[PDB]
């Protein structure tokens, strides 16, 4: 029970569906534990606190 | 150092026929 200080591992993450029509297959995917984030390209918070 | 990992290991096993002494023990 204490904070890692080097870095972990991931799955990682994977972008997918966003337009107004679709019509996908569930074909493949991961089995496997993974994730996967609606918008492209995120993660914006560039402010360094001292 | 930089990146976490993981090692593995097993215990050995080390024999060897019986070798033949020349010295006695008892009387």
């Amino acid at each position: 029970d204490d904070v890692g200080i080097m870095q972990q591992k991931k799955p990682p993450t994977v972008v997918q569906s966003r337009t107004d029509v679709f019509n996908e297959q569930f074909a493949n995917e991961a089995l496997h534990p993974m994730t996967k984030v609606i918008f492209n390209g995120l993660d914006v918070n560039t402010e360094v606190q001292p | 150092a930089k990146i976490a990992t993981a090692s593995s290991a097993r215990q050995t096993d080390v024999e060897k026929p019986a070798d033949v002494t020349f010295t006695i023990e008892n009387v």
